[PDB]
Parts: structure tokens; C-alpha cells; sequence
DNA sequence: GATGTATATATCTGACACGTGCCTGGAGACTAGGGAGTAATCCCCTTGGCGGTTAAAACGCGGGGGACAGCGCGTACGTGCGTTTAAGCGGTGCTAGAGCTGTCTACGACCAATTGAGCGGCCTCGGCACCGGATTCTC
DNA sequence: GAGAATCCGGTGCCGAGGCCGCTCAATTGGTCGTAGACAGCTCTAGCACCGCTTAAACGCACGTACGCGCTGTCCCCCGCGTTTTAACCGCCAAGGGGATTACTCCCTAGTCTCCAGGCACGTGTCAGATATATACATC
């Protein structure tokens, strides 16, 4: 009758992460609060890569996210290209790097 | 978000009195009710649109938001204006009504601006904002049309801007299943004149 | 019959854009990204209920995880807003 | 043959893309060699799943644990 | 000139630089060597995946191993080039 | 009350050597080598138990994290070194 | 009886049970596994000791010491795929010269 | 005073000698006391977080050693 | 041929292999209930092949572009040597801090009903990919 | 100072987003065992410091071994034009096995109970460390 996401204010859901993280056997106890701010945390990962990928898919005249966008929004950001460094987009290609 | 919606909001909500506001933002169904209980409804309305507007400046907004508030202030408030009455003639879901609308219009016109909001006895409350080849549609001259889909009849209202007049009524014929429209000589203030002619006529043929 | 996450990124992506379209192939690609940090983050936050000797995992312990898993400014502003979810989250 | 595939324009737009402004000649064998040496360490490390859900078919998915257990990890075709 | 035209051209769009049938084959044959007598099924997006694991490898090789070529003043990549970027990593 | 793995390798080293001595520094060493390899082994099978949608880590789980965990001649060693363990073990 | 001496074993069985149970890797487990895990571990102890005391024994010294193990782990090949990304305390390298 | 000049001019002399190398240039001198200082950070930041989730004021080696491990560099010898 | 370069032993020094006491974690026993292994099935995804085209690869050729080898000036680096400074031993104090032993309580598993949020199938229509056309740029 | 690069427009086409049916998994609610926060006490091991002392760094003067720019030579990839060729598209058949369900059964988990093994402690005593002194290897 009322929603954990509405009450968590977000927009990932918190009822299956919470299912995840008992069903996958990280630990044997869950604390209830956990999966709320895991998935706060996964909102504001998605919603910066997702305010990176736009400005450069308005940058190319287009609003359709196709994959080479969201590898340009990776590769010249320098905080996500810390974190995402092992990781070879598929459909990529590759930034324009000469000399 | 842009810098423009967010004088347009703020001026609708200083257009509602404060008899009725509460009841136009829990109709409005957009802003959570805690959020509702955080702001004072006792101090002045100056102040009141500036908090209500400092919440919608961190979760959501958008244009089409902002226009079914308007549909919502404009559907309390038929004292204003004054309505024309249509009817089509010469020939069903309301989705596919919908889309082909929005497209052809889409298609007459560079830039416009549609919006629907479902009410019962089937009806709905389309708002048009028009505009022009090269200028941003012009939000605070709309043009409010009340379609029915049972009856062939579309109730009109007047705007300052005129010359779109012709295009909305054959693009609303091609975007319905009719061949022809008429323009009768019923232009008045309240709607339930309008309402009483027309069915009086249609439910007893 | 089998889950995935393309319905939250649209309306997260609906959220902070008004019309941006996303295709149906890139979309994989967040699915692909969002059951990947799940997996670090939740996983390696399990290795220290395990190091401290406890058996729970609370906010504390994943707190530390983003502490960790990030690099620093995305760090410091995750870090601020999962506190800030978490108090509206316990005066339900 | 079944090596030859791997052309040598194809090798030449795969350096072009890296940057290289002019290639010598040899390395159209020691590439070839090394591409050898890197998919027969993704093939096995896929294989061994395969061979443990007793199932004859080789999914995306195993191609993509493969990857990730070697250290590359893959996104997208999940 | 021509190779700085064709550098702005293969950088901007993203296809797969290898053809589909002969790499399919060259994987098909790896899989044979290892536990014989069956063949194995492959899905068709596995090769895809794996191709393109492949392709994003080995331009990722020729990128890094290109900087120790300006760095011995040269212009010009040698095996001896590759062989010690292979040497660095440790793969 | 803190346990370690020092008396099984000492016991190992006076089986396959008469008389080797071992320090009580490179003794540590071996601790920090096989607390290492268990957590690769048992703890990569345990991520097999997980892709076929299980529950249990039997043997053969076991058997193919050797064959990924190890390199080729060892890992055959090995894996026909372990079944020669576990018949031997069956049949009580 | 123990069952570290029944499958003939020297490594222990009952820890190694104790270590799965508790270290949350599966829901159950089953007995066959941590026998081939103890066969497994004892196996690599015995091959990375007998490199070890051979390199020990050709430097004329009767006690094991770290620089032994490092160069018993890099001189073979085995293990410098396994142990690649190792250091190790008290370490040294391998005498590595080279000239232009 | 200086801080970071307890690194001398010959330990990386040392440093080089034992890594095999014949002829040490100037400038390297101001270039490795620059390189250890970033490392020594992200192990640091990385060590000092582990033991400030246990409550203890006391940086043990077992943190240190659990920082390298989720670093990529894994050390044995100590426990 | 004097400077390393390996070896004999001096002894002295402490780690370490070993012996004992002992606490507690591993073995014996057995029930029980979910996990799964085997059996059947049917479709659905893959494999094989015919055929025709069309981009794409292979091959000679010549020409400039670049790699390589020698070389002279010189300067930045190794080395020898007196000083002076900071690092180690080691010894004292000595107290903050790990840890660990009880407790009691908030808290999270565990479980029966129930319903809508999200997944599967479908259907456009606008976004986009490609094809052809009109406006700039360096040799 | 004109073929090549960039922007623009038109048209097919096809996948992206809206829509409906539905079902099963997430919600709500009440129950109970217990994991861990919290306090206080106790041993210990890390820090501060100081005197000494001495091993190494510091500063410098100098000789000279590479760094580097230059230049001559010779070979060797790239662009170009022609010929050849196999990759791909679309189709069509067919069939091997991947996914689903049933059903029994068996094998691991929990709890209790008993005691043999692995850990902390303590101690003589051999392995090597370093040190001096003396027989070989060498540019």
C-alpha cells in the first residue's frame, strides 16, 4: 500500500536489492538500512554518467544515446576514468588521440 | 532545469487563491505530502511560491508539468472565459487520437506545444500552445479545446491570437475520423449552457 | 521472468532530461554497469563483516565500501548523499 | 590457412586506429602470434564452464565470466 | 598525406575492424584443441563478444606500444616495440 | 586461541626432507601463502555455485576452480592428485 | 579415525570444513569437497618446499630462510604465473645484469 | 625541516644500484621523491580508512597488508 | 701484483626445535527435509548449404622518407677525500590504548495473506542512417 | 585558387516508447531469539627523549664517458592501379539439444555428547654471523 522507494525518496528500487543481498550470501544477517543507501549510492553513479553522456549527445546533434557517447562521457571525465579504467565499452572505438 | 518554467509556475500559483491552493496541489499529484506539511500555509503568498518553488527546484520539473497545472487552474476557473462550440461531421480509442493529433500538428507547425489530461464522461482537456517557425510557443496565451468522443462536438476557447483557427480545425478533422467542421453561433461564458444545447439536441435526436 | 534494470535508468534518465531518447543496446550496457558496481560495493563490504568479525551488514559498513570504491569527489558527494537518503528514509 | 583471415589491412586499420602514423613489416607475424596467445587463454577460461552446466553450447555469458575473471571486464553483451 | 585522413576517419566511427567469418573460424578452431572429439555449439553473440574483447585489446596494445617509438625517436613500431610493452605489463 | 598453519608445513617439510630446518620468519611466510590460496580457491567455486543457480560446493566445483585457479602442468598434477585423495577417502 | 588420516592426508580436514562453513561462500557444503581442497593446498606446499631446500641446500645452509623461497618462486616457471603479483617481505631480487 | 629530504641523495642511489642501474641522471633526484609520496597515499588513505571502521587508534599491519591486497600489490611476509 | 676473492675457525650469540600442560574444537550418532539427479518433451536456436554481388584483399612499382652509423664538443656525472650532521643503541619512563568480559535491547529473520509493480507481447512514427547537393582550403 | 572536406536536405525503415494482460514477488503485520552496542577494567607495547658515538652523508674539485645534434648513405614502406576472390545476404531445411516439469531419495545440517589434538609456555644448544687471518684469480 505504500512503496520503499517513495519513502526513500529515490528511484532504484530498494525491495530487490534487498533480495540480492540476501540471496547472493554476502553475509548472514542484513541490517535493514543498507540496500536504502546502496541504492542511493547507484542513483547518483547512473544519474552522473547519464548528466556526462547527455550534454555530449546534444553535442553531436543528436538525442539518442548510442554507445560511442557514453565512452566519450567516460574517457574525458577524469574521476570516472579512474574508476572505470578496466573496463572496454562495447561498440566503443576509441577517443581522438593523435601524436 | 531551464530558467523559464520556473517564472511560469510561480506565476500560475500567484494566479490561485489561497481558498482552494492546497486543494490544487493535492490534485496536482506532483510534490510529496511531507513536503506539503514542511511549508507554512499562514505566512503571505510572496513567500509561500518561493518555498513551493525551492522544492520543485531540487526534485522535478518540466514544461508538460507545468502545462496540466495549468489545465487544472484553468478547469476551475470557466467563470474567465468565454467558449466557442465546434462540431465535426462526415464519418474508437482516444490513444490513437492522441498520437495522430500530436503528429499532424507536430507536422503543420514547427514549434507547438500539446497537452492532454483525462476526465471523466470521456472527456479530455487538450491545451495548445502555438508558436512559430522560428520563436518558442507562446505558454501564456494557450487555446483550451474540450473533446468528447462520443458526440462529434469540441468546445473552443478564445485566444489572442488568432489565424491558427482554420489549421487547428482541419488539423483536428484530418486527426479525428470526419471530413468537416462547422462553427455555430453559440459563443458564451459558462459551459453548462453549452453543455444543456448540445444534449438536449444529441440524446434526443 | 527474468529481471533487469532498463525501467529504473529511463526514468532516472526522464528525470534529469526531457527528452533524451537512450537506445535499446546502450541500455545493456547499464544493466552491465549496475550489476557490476552491486557486485563490488556490496561485495566488498561483505569482506569487512568478516575481517571485524561480525555477521551484519549495516549502513556503517557500506559507507566504508564507497569510501573506498570511489575516488575522491565522487567519493565525497556519494557519501553526502546517501546520509542525506537515509535520514528521510528513518523519519518515515 | 585459417590465421591468413586476419588480413594485413586488417591489422593495418587495427593500428591506424591506435595512433601509429607508419608500421614496419615483421609485426604482421608477432601481432598474429600474440592474438593467438591472447584468445586460446579466453577460450579455455570460457570452455571449463561450459564444461561444468553439462550443457554442449558455449553462452555470451561464459565468454563474458571468462573476461571477467581474466581481468578485462566486459560490459554490454551481459 | 592520406594516413591523417584515415586517422580522423577510423577514430570517429566505431565498426568492427575485422570480418565476421574468418575470425569465427579461427575461434571455432582454439575450441577444437581443447577436449576433443565434441564440437561445441557457440551462440552467436558470444563470438560477437568476443571479437570485440579482441579488437579493443589489441588496439589497446598498438595505442600503449606506440609510445616507445617516440620515445626512441623513431617513427616506425618494431617487434622488438610490442615485445617490450608486453614486457612491462607482465601478461 | 589464534590459530595458524605452522605444525602442517613443518610436518610436510620433515616428510619430504630429513632434516631442513625453517625459520620462524619464512614459516610466516607460508601462513600468509596458504590463508591465500583458499581464499582464491574456496572463494572463486563459491562464485560457481552462483552462475549455475546452486546452493552447495561439492567437489566438482572444486575440481574445475583448480583447473581455472592454476597454471597447465601443476593444475594436472594436481587434479590427479586430489581424486587419488578423495577415492581413497570414500571407500573408509 | 581423524579424518585428516583416514583419506591419508597431512593437512587438516576438520578446519578447513570449519573455514567453509564459516566463511560465507555457499549455503551448504558438501564432504567431498574439502578433502580435494586439503590434497590441493598440500600439494602446492610440498612444490614451492622442495624448490626451497634445494636452493637452500646448494647455498651450504642448513635453515630456510625468505631469500631462499625468492629464489625458488622466480627461477621457476609454474609460479610466476601463479606468484606474479607477489612481494615478499625480506625479500631481494634476483641477480639481474645487463650491459648496453 | 625539509621532510621529505630524509629520502637521501644516495638511498636512491641504493635503490638504483640494487634495481641495476649503471648511471643515474640529475633531475631523478626531484622526480622519485615526488612518485613514493603518491604512492605512500594510496596506501595511506587506503590504511587509514580500514582501521577507522573498527574504532581503534592503533594502525596494526594486518590493515596495511589487507590495503596492499586491495591495491593489486599483495604482501606475504607479515601478520 | 697488489687488490680483491674465497675459506678456517673463534666464539659468541640468540633463535628454534622440542617437551609438557592444557583448553576446546573436532569426531560419533541420527534424525528430516529441501536439493537435486534422473526421465521425458518440445520447441528454438543453431548448423549446413545454394546462389549471386560487390567490397575488399593481393600484387607489382617507384619514390621519397626515414633508420642507422660515425663523430666532435662538451657538459653533467662518478670518484676521492675531509667534515659535520643526523641516524642507531639502548635505556627509562610510562601511560594511552587493545581487548575482553557481561548485559540487555533494539532489531532483523520467519511467516501467512494480498495485491499492484513490473515483465512479456505488440504497434506504431519519429529519429536516424544513408544518398545526393551546395559552400570552404590549402600547395 | 580547384579536387577535397563540411554542412544540408530528402526519403525509407525500423527499432523505441506507449499500451494492455497478468502473476508472482514485494508489502504489511505479528513473533522471538540474539548480535552487537555499551561500560569498565586490565596488561602491554609505542612514543618521547636523551646521551653517546660513529657511520654515513655533504660539499667540493676535478677528469672524462656519454648526450646530442649533424650529416651522409642506402633501403624500404605507402600510395596507386589492376586483377582476383571470398564475405555477406537472404533463404530453406532440419535436427540437437536447452529449457521446463515430476518425483523420489539421499545427503547434508542441527543438536547433543565425548575426548584427543593443537596452542601457549619454557629451555638447553646448535647454526650462523661477523670477524680475523690466510691461500688463489686477475687487468
Amino acid at each position: 500500500a505504500k512503496s520503499r522507494s517513495s519513502r526513500a525518496g529515490l528511484q532504484f528500487p530498494v525491495g530487490r536489492v534487498h533480495r540480492l543481498l540476501r540471496k547472493g550470501n554476502y553475509a548472514e544477517r542484513v541490517g535493514a538500512g543498507a540496500p536504502v543507501y546502496l541504492a542511493a549510492v547507484l542513483e547518483y553513479l547512473t544519474a552522473e554518467i547519464l548528466e556526462l553522456a547527455g550534454n555530449a549527445a546534444r553535442d553531436n546533434k543528436k538525442t539518442r544515446i548510442i554507445p560511442r557517447h557514453l565512452q566519450l562521457a567516460i574517457r574525458n571525465d577524469e574521476e570516472l576514468n579512474k574508476l572505470l579504467g578496466r573496463v572496454t565499452i562495447a561498440q566503443g572505438g576509441v577517443l581522438p588521440n593523435i601524436q | 532545469m531551464d530558467e523559464t518554467v520556473a517564472e511560469f509556475i510561480k506565476r500560475t500559483i500567484l494566479k490561485i487563491p489561497m481558498n482552494e491552493l492546497t486543494t490544487i496541489l493535492k490534485a496536482w499529484d506532483f510534490l510529496s505530502e511531507n513536503q506539503l506539511q514542511t511549508v507554512n500555509f499562514r505566512q503571505r503568498k510572496e513567500s509561500v511560491v518561493q518555498h513551493l518553488i525551492h522544492l520543485c527546484e531540487e526534485k522535478r520539473a518540466s514544461i508538460s508539468d507545468a502545462a496540466l497545472l495549468d489545465i487544472i487552474y484553468m478547469q476551475f476557473h470557466q467563470h474567465q472565459k468565454v467558449w466557442d462550440v465546434f462540431q465535426m461531421s462526415k464519418g474508437f480509442d482516444m490513444k490513437q487520437f492522441k498520437n495522430s493529433f500530436k503528429k499532424i500538428l507536430q507536422r503543420a507547425l514547427k514549434n507547438v506545444t500539446v497537452s492532454f489530461r483525462e476526465t471523466e464522461e470521456n472527456a479530455v482537456w487538450i491545451r495548445i500552445a502555438w508558436g512559430t517557425q522560428y520563436t518558442k510557443p507562446n505558454q501564456y496565451k494557450p487555446t483550451y479545446v474540450v473533446y468528447y468522443s462520443q458526440t462529434p462536438y469540441a468546445f473552443t476557447s478564445s485566444s489572442m491570437l488568432r489565424r491558427n483557427t482554420p489549421l487547428l480545425g482541419q488539423a483536428l478533422t484530418i486527426a479525428s475520423k470526419h471530413h468537416q467542421i462547422v462553427k455555430m453561433d453559440l459563443r458564451s461564458r459558462y459551459l453548462d449552457s453549452l453543455k444543456a444545447i448540445v444534449f438536449k439536441q444529441y440524446n434526443q435526436t | 521472468r527474468k529481471e533487469s534494470y532498463s525501467v529504473y535508468v529511463y526514468k532516472v534518465l526522464k528525470q534529469v532530461h526531457p527528452d533524451t531518447g537512450i537506445s535499446s543496446k546502450a541500455m545493456g550496457i547499464m544493466n552491465s554497469f549496475v550489476n557490476d558496481i552491486f557486485e563490488r560495493i556490496a561485495g566488498e563490504a561483505s569482506r569487512l563483516a568478516h575481517y571485524n568479525k561480525r555477521s551484519t551488514i549495516t549502513s556503517r559498513e557500506i559507507q566504508t565500501a564507497v569510501r573506498l570504491l570511489l575516488p575522491g569527489e565522487l567519493a565525497k558527494h556519494a557519501v553526502s548523499e546517501g546520509t542525506k537518503a537515509v535520514t528521510k528514509y528513518t523519519s518515515s | 590457412d585459417n590465421i591468413q583471415g586476419i588480413t594485413k589491412p586488417a591489422i593495418r586499420r587495427l593500428a591506424r586506429r591506435g595512433g601509429v602514423k607508419r608500421i614496419s613489416g615483421l609485426i604482421y607475424e608477432e601481432t598474429r602470434g600474440v592474438l593467438k596467445v591472447f584468445l586460446e587463454n579466453v577460450i579455455r577460461d570460457a570452455v571449463t564452464y561450459t564444461e561444468h552446466a553439462k550443457r554442449k553450447t558455449v553462452t555470451a555469458m561464459d565468454v563474458v565470466y571468462a573476461l571477467k575473471r581474466q581481468g578485462r571486464t566486459l560490459y554490454g553483451f551481459g | 598525406q592520406g594516413w591523417l585522413k584515415e586517422i580522423r576517419k577510423l577514430q570517429k566511427s566505431t565498426h568492427l575492424l575485422i570480418r565476421k567469418l574468418p575470425f569465427s573460424r579461427l575461434a571455432r578452431e582454439i575450441c577444437v584443441k581443447f577436449t576433443r572429439g565434441v564440437d561445441f555449439n557457440w551462440q552467436a553473440q558470444a563470438l560477437l563478444a568476443l571479437q570485440e574483447a579482441a579488437e579493443a585489446f589489441l588496439v589497446h596494445l598498438f595505442e600503449d606500444a606506440y609510445l616507445l617509438t617516440l620515445h626512441a625517436g623513431r617513427v616506425t613500431l618494431f617487434p622488438k616495440d610490442v615485445q617490450l610493452a608486453r614486457r612491462i605489463r607482465g601478461l
